[PDB]
């Protein structure tokens, strides 16, 4: 029953007298449900040290990742590219599955095509989808580029990409000065970084390999930014700023901050922004090449150094303070720039806040997961704001990401309580939180269900989640977020400071119980 | 506008396409003449995309593992091969149930075997056949395991029925493999006869040698209702105030338990006929039992159903029919009164996957609202055939409509509403158009029975009649 | 008892046995405390519709009122300035708590001097004090500036500002050159606002009164732009910012923006920025003023009409979407510049957030406070979302101001449930969120109380707080952020829609109870 | 540094000051000397503050109002005057209590006559009592009403004791009229005196000719302790603990019974002698009731303290003491083995009210730190006879410093870790030093007792140790 003045969603409709004796009635009719003592035994056994033991144990299933696969990477990375055309060879399900999520993410619409290989495909191989695709996004979006990668049907039948593109070219189906760079984006390999990382050395060798005969190493005055595969649009807004600010002449590679932050003014732009090809073919002419997230531009750093022969500088990613700081210390050695006072006054800010907050974030206890680059950034950010990254996952980190992390957790103090678990899962993570139970959790959508399982088995169990990393799709306007640079570490503290306020706030707003605490003052 | 203005706007619209391609898409297009009972003659749907267009349609993966198998909760449901496609339809769709997510329920949880390339390379049955050992002993509470087939599993010559034998053999569990790759059929429209040749083969004949279960004169079950924001539970509220007995749901909210008792019952009521006619036709044939297609959008179809379905049994369910109309009938006349005035005279254009698309007009009719345009990702023709009567005059038609297409004619149209998928969501926002989403609800609902009737006219007027829609122009342009 | 590895502070601390059993032996044996029974009688009757009659029939008692005094905004206006010392003319305990005050609020330090007057200068006056401050403070805090307003002490003994520092320059206490504007400040008239537009007055007739013969409007080619009492940094810097994308020249007179964000270096500085003294001087050779926030800035307008003979624009608060629209174009209409190609797709980006969010900010019913360009700027943005503001509170509002909110109100379909309250308190405001419950409260830090008396209540009674205004004392940061402009609107759209979004994940988080729309996806 | 070094350091910093101010500045400086027992040939304290000098010290009001009535729970009390002064201390400081906030305790509300400039010229004493009849309409479970007077009334000739008296008397309730106007005195020691002085003659002697309450010869009052953060209660349980009956607590979480009760008890224990000496002092004199003065900061000054308290009573008390005291020693002294590593050797300069700069240096000097600096607000010259035998020679001793004073004292000295109030803390943090608030205990606490020393132990390490503090330079400057 609905009060027309009061209508009510499925939330609370459903927990009314009527709905809540049907569900009864189907549940003791029919379901043949175990019984509710069974069920609380069995999820009390779930919280506990033996069942951490054999969900550690696991070796062939994976419950719950934290990973996605690589035509996602490649997916965002070509929407970095101006006016260009994801492509993806092989199944249409994989690109409704990549918009999708990416739609889901960002709220902004996310073009890319498929050549819709079928059975008929699977023996044949999909050359004729591949030209027929190249012609039909051609004469129907007009993209100025295609930028081809494939989902595991293709890579498994072992489409070459190469050949079907230059046959597609040789018979007249697309032209033959038409950009169509590609890369092979196996998802039983790596992860959606490893895809970025993919298709972003793809384009780079499409672009400079034959070219390499009139290239000078800082002919053009200009440091190239690789960023990787990143879902924050303000991490792209803050790099640009910063250099900008010191007065450093950039290339940001891969740029698609534009095309995921298009207005609404009654228009719909399927392009926006994006590198240049010019600024792709001039890239090799630049002082170096900076890679934001070198743990998954491994491939990019291989072609950067082995065929624009740039002395890529190892940086970490410019998270937290001591990162960044040395960030900005290189990009001045590289461009001769001298560090501007306002990025020195915005350091002295970050300073002064972590100076402020440094009472209610110290000691505080974090499970923390997303990837690698990510992941290691936030440690290391922790780790300056003195609080204990206990537990510490990356499902699609390796073992020398893994030493690394650790090398960074023995510099401090504070990481001396730190565990790194690489090829693990939500799953394990929470057993580790009802185990050895942190104060909070960051990571993306996927550990709300987590904090729900901690709730229920108790309100002092329960581990609060923040919502920092890919993909977050239960709040909005949440991929605007800084994470780079001094202004997203001021940022993340806010985040962390505020979310540790307001769980102390709920703590304590209990009235002649425990409001004794309930400050006004924090 | 006129016939001859839209065969006019679809010719102009095919003109940007290469020969091939728009020759194809010709057939997929049409305008409607609600005389004509045969759309084979008006309309072709079921085929192959054109490759690089842009389709809206998903996989048979998707339309097996995400649409029939998945909401099963009781059940655990191995995506098996790489983590990209279970990773990607984890809780994306809001098919409600009950129950204790990591204990005896397990809808909006990820279970895969997460290929690598020594999987790829060397096969993953030896890998199922641990993962299924590894299930058993984490999640004991579960009463059934699922394996439904990505891509890969197809190719590389991997026997998951042999592995699904031998493994629910020796465990004495139910363990179903679905052949769901994505490369197999043309949409979602294959992992539906999939999945239902699944539960057909492995679920549905458990009890046949059982006859402990009590079965009264009023017996139904609900076919092809997922629960979408708790739809299916305002049907089945419904149905039980009718003197009705629901055995069973299918799939939203469902347990295998009902699936098994599902062969028992008197009635089958198919609310998707898409995705649910094989298995409804199927338990025709071999346990005799009717089905009927109903329809729960809106107060005039929820109550033209529930008559239709009191008039297949005794006079007693027609009396409870008739207290049920007359009990809920000031609740959405009160609806109308309030909503139709903001709604009445405003156009709408549909493109939903495969049942939706013709199931939500008379609940749009009901507010004051007109479809000008409709459209499917996945339909058959027999799905068209009911959408003509279902449709005004000179309305388009269109099937498989690529994105370029699906632009140009809201553009030439100008529909004031548009209810489709996430992907066109914010394509059409961004084009000022007012956006509903047809499959998810926009994260509201339900929509089915009286109570989502309320529900889908207060949305629909929240959107339609939002400030928001006022603004895209900035005054100084 | 404590662990020496889990440290307790007061929560949880006292909520261990022994001293629950020593805290109900000192209820029970000595506080003579009123029954359990009696006490939660009087709650539910204070939660009523006859307590909430009785509570605004009240004439002579305030409870928990939503405004300051005068002297706190004359430090604020005076912190705006270059090199300025605020100095208040009275009793010294006054000076304490405006420093106390501005200190939680900004967790900056805060600079203000008070002469101490006494019960000596009770019936002499306080001219010696005001010789010996000016004096002391020059010689020791060396400021360019001294900026004087009054302590209510100073205005009933009916102190001479003007002569009181004509006789300190006089007599060589201070140079006859050294600017010393001053303002009365009487606590018992206005509020905080009143007093941050009396100082500004001051000011500006010190500068400009007495030399406007040379005076042509218009002849810098600069817009004056006058704050107003404003507590969120970001609003100064949104203001700028956009000026200075417009290319317009302009002048932030009173701009305290530097000096509330000094960075942390090892360095304290008293001093930072501000509004030049030259600055001030030159104001009336600008095209115009505008006036943030008029509403508290009528004598300020007097003044710059009168005096400087600006055609002052009527232009609102530039908060949400048709206000910031209204004032870019005021502002292109005034100084001849376009508005860029930037605030349009910013204002498309805005849009775009508002037609992603609408669906769960639709019908939202909200109780919000502050002061009154702040309040009716939120009220106009509410009815740009389609959202209730049902209970609109201004304790320093006017008759005037009223009425315009009525006007403002009456122009929407989403303002017909509203009321608007004008010398009505925070004690008001929890009778009537009792009483006609919102989904949501905006506010300041007081509000926190009134969540915690209705979540006594019930959980279905509790009104969650959303901290915008001033002053935030328990989150951490929050002055940082920004009100004003498309910036402004994206920011509080952000802030309203996740507070929704997490209020519903904290109501569907039970399991098997709720938990069927705890959507990964929203 | 040197004693002589300490008299350049101050004489360098007075040199900035006008003749007036420098010579005024020059009496409230000292380099301490423990072997002398009289402050008043050593410093001058309890004086005016030179004017426009950034002094720190608040108003009588804040002592009268925030300090001593306000902590009393079942009593509201009116800030009679202008909003500002009641809206600035609404909630400013944690004097932790038990109560329900709206119903019957008040502590963290503001009530105020909010005197506008019709009450200034007529007047507010009809406003007065109108306002105590809507109190008891509104809140009838309040226990009685203070008005606190601000400024305003002091000087437009306001009769608030004949209000009081007339209300008093017909609603049969306490009204405690406090002139603690914020001009009167110098400082918030006079509100200390002021309020003192209301409670004698208006709470105190409530029940001389009662003698229904039963006493034991283990009664004792816990006198000026706050219960900031809950240091009373910390305090309470350790006395308790001890065999003893605390009857009464002032006036942290404290109650109006409380305070008519304390008359009854055997010992005063006051802890903040500056602040409820004068109702000691009243008590001892009238009832003939003993009191004493102890320290709970750090394990070394609360063994004292409780050593010396159940001294004051028979064997069996300390015996319990004794119990006490073994129960706990392995508490603290495994506080002492985790944080005294990291603290030793550190130096400290502290500059709070007017208890705190010299009850807090045990608890410093047991965790191997030494305080070089330390100052007063607004404490008299039996302060300072106190806190030089507590302090090492050759440190400093500043009697309500200015910010410019206090400021160039850190420069020079540089200690690794300061103590003082919220106007001082960015001031310092700018600075890179180590800041904690020792009137809020930085919003932890409390840092009474044993589990209070464990507290402070680790916020000063937290805090102190904090790799923030090595972050202000920039690796580029
Ligand atoms: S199953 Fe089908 S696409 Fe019948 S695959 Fe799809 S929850 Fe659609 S029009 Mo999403 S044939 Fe259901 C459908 Fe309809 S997922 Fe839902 S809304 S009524
Ligand atoms: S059509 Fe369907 S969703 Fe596509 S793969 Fe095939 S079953 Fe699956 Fe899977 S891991 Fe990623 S998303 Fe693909 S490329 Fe493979
Ligand atoms: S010394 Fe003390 S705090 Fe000062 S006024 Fe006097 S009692 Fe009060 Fe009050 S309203 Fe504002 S803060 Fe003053 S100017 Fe008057
Ligand atoms: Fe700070």
């Amino acid at each position: 029953s609905q009060q027309v003045d009061k209508i009510k969603a499925s939330y609370p409709l459903f927990l009314d007298q009527d709905y809540k004796d049907m569900l009864a009635k189907k549940r003791d009719g029919f379901e043949e449900k175990y019984p509710q003592d069974k069920i609380d035994e069995v999820f009390q056994w779930t919280t506990t040290k033996e069942y951490q033991e054999l969900n550690f144990q696991r070796e062939a299933l994976t419950v719950n990742p934290a990973k996605a696969c690589q035509p996602l990477g490649a997916v965002l990375c070509a929407l970095g590219f101006e006016k260009t055309m994801p492509y993806v060879h092989g199944s249409q399900g994989c690109v409704a599955y990549f918009r999708s999520y990416f739609n889901r993410h960002f709220r902004e619409p996310v073009s890319c095509v498929s050549d819709s290989m079928t059975e008929d495909a699977a023996v044949f191989g999909g050359q004729q989808n591949m030209k027929d695709g190249l012609q039909n996004c051609k004469a129907t979006y007009k993209p100025d580029m295609i930028a081809v990668s494939t989902t595991c049907m293709a890579e498994v039948i072992g489409d070459d990409l190469n050949a079907f593109i230059n046959n597609s070219k040789k018979e007249g189906f697309i032209p033959d000065e038409f950009p169509v760079p590609f890369a092979h984006t196996p998802s039983f390999v790596g992860s959606h970084v490893t895809g970025w990382d993919n298709m972003f050395e793809g384009i780079a060798r499409y672009f400079t390999l034959k070219s390499m005969d009139d290239k000078v190493v800082g002919s053009n005055k200009k440091i190239n930014i690789v960023p990787g595969f990143e879902t924050y649009l303000g991490n792209f807004r803050v790099i640009k700023r910063m250099l900008s600010e010191m007065g450093v002449g950039y290339s940001l590679l891969s740029d698609p901050e534009e095309v995921l932050d298009t207005p609404a003014d009654g228009q719909f732009r399927m392009y926006a922004g994006g590198t240049t090809q010019e600024e792709m073919k001039d890239a090799p002419n630049a002082l170096n090449t900076v890679l934001l997230q070198p743990w998954h531009l491994e491939k990019t750093k291989k072609f950067v150094e082995g065929t624009w022969k740039h002395e890529v500088p190892k940086l970490n990613i410019p998270m937290g303070l001591d990162w960044t700081d040395e960030f900005l210390m290189k990009v001045s050695e590289i461009s001769g720039q001298p560090i501007p006072a306002s990025l020195t006054k915005e350091r002295g800010r970050l300073v002064d806040m972590m100076t402020d907050s440094h009472t209610w974030l110290h000691g505080k206890r974090f499970a923390l997961w997303g990837d690698p680059d990510f992941v290691m950034g936030l440690v290391k950010f922790l780790l300056e704001l003195g609080c204990e990254p206990v537990h510490i996952l990356c499902h699609n980190g390796n073992k020398r990401w893994k030493k690394a992390v650790d090398a960074i957790l023995a510099a401090s103090p504070y990481g001396k309580n730190a565990t790194v678990y690489i090829g693990k899962d939500l799953w394990h993570l929470r057993s580790l939180v009802f185990t050895d139970k942190p104060d909070f959790m960051i990571g993306n959508s996927y550990g709300k269900f987590i904090q729900r399982d901690t709730l229920h088995k108790g309100k002092e169990f329960e581990v609060p989640l923040i919502r920092i990393g890919f993909p977050i799709f239960d709040r909005h306007h949440l991929h605007r977020s800084t994470t780079l640079g001094y202004e997203g570490a001021m940022q993340i503290l806010t985040t962390l400071v505020n979310s540790i306020l307001e769980r102390l706030d709920e703590e304590t707003r209990g009235m002649q119980a425990t409001d004794y605490n309930h400050d006004l003052v924090r | 506008m006129s016939r001859e203005e839209v065969e006019s706007l679809i010719q102009e619209v095919l003109e940007v396409y290469p020969e091939k391609a728009r020759k194809d898409r010709n057939k997929h297009l049409a305008v409607n003449d609600p005389a004509v009972t045969q759309s084979k003659k008006c309309i072709i749907s079921n085929k192959k995309s054109q490759p690089g267009l842009m389709t809206i349609r998903g996989c048979a993966y998707a339309g097996s593992k995400g649409v029939v198998w998945g909401p099963i909760k009781d059940m655990i449901h191995i995506s098996h091969g790489p983590v990209g496609c279970g990773q990607y339809s984890r809780a994306g769709r809001r098919n409600y149930y009950i129950g204790t997510t990591g204990v005896n329920a397990f809808v909006t949880m990820n279970f895969t075997s997460d290929f690598q390339e020594k999987d790829i390379v060397f096969g993953g049955d030896k890998k199922l056949a641990k993962l299924i050992d590894e299930v058993e002993t984490l999640f004991p509470l579960n009463k059934g395991i699922s394996v439904q087939s990505e891509c890969p599993i197809g190719l590389i010559g991997d026997d998951i029925e042999s592995v699904s034998k031998v493994k629910g053999a020796e465990l004495s569990k139910t363990i179903v493999p679905v052949r769901c790759e994505g490369f197999r059929g043309v949409s979602q429209s294959l992992g539906h006869h999939i999945a239902n040749d699944a539960v057909r083969d492995w679920v549905l004949g458990k009890r046949d040698e059982d006859t402990t279960f009590a079965s009264t004169p009023y017996d139904v079950a609900i076919i092809g209702d997922y629960n979408i924001g708790g739809d299916a539970w305002s049907s089945r509220i419904l149905l039980e105030e009718m003197g009705l007995r629901c055995v069973a749901q299918w799939s939203g909210d469902g347990s295998i338990s009902e699936i098994e008792l599902t062969p028992k019952v008197k009635l089958n009521l198919v609310h998707c006929y898409r995705s649910m006619n094989y298995i409804s036709r199927h338990m025709e044939e071999k346990y005799g039992i009717p089905w009927m297609e109903y329809n729960f959008f809106g107060p005039t179809k929820t109550i033209e159903s529930l008559r239709a379905i009191a008039a297949k049994f005794d006079e007693s369910i027609q009396k409870k029919c008739e207290e049920v109309i007359a009990k809920y009938k000031p609740e959405w006349e009160a609806v109308v009164a309030k909503y139709r005035p903001r709604l009445e005279g405003k156009r709408v254009m549909l493109y939903i996957g495969g049942l939706r698309p013709r199931h939500v007009i008379g609940a749009y009719e009901d507010l004051g609202m007109e479809v000008v345009g409709t459209g499917y990702e996945f339909a058959h023709n027999d799905d068209y055939d009911r959408t003509m009567k279902e449709m005004g005059d000179s309305t388009l038609l269109y099937d498989d409509v690529t994105g370029y297409e699906f632009e140009e004619f809201v553009k030439r149209i100008k529909p004031d509403l548009i209810g489709s998928g996430i992907k066109e969501k914010f394509i059409f926002q961004k084009m000022g158009i007012p956006f509903r989403e047809m499959h998810s609800w926009d994260y509201s609902g339900p929509y089915h029975g009286f109570d989502g009737f309320a529900i889908f006219a207060r949305d629909m007027d929240m959107t339609l009649n939002n400030p928001c829609w006022k603004k895209l122009q900035a005054p100084w342009e």
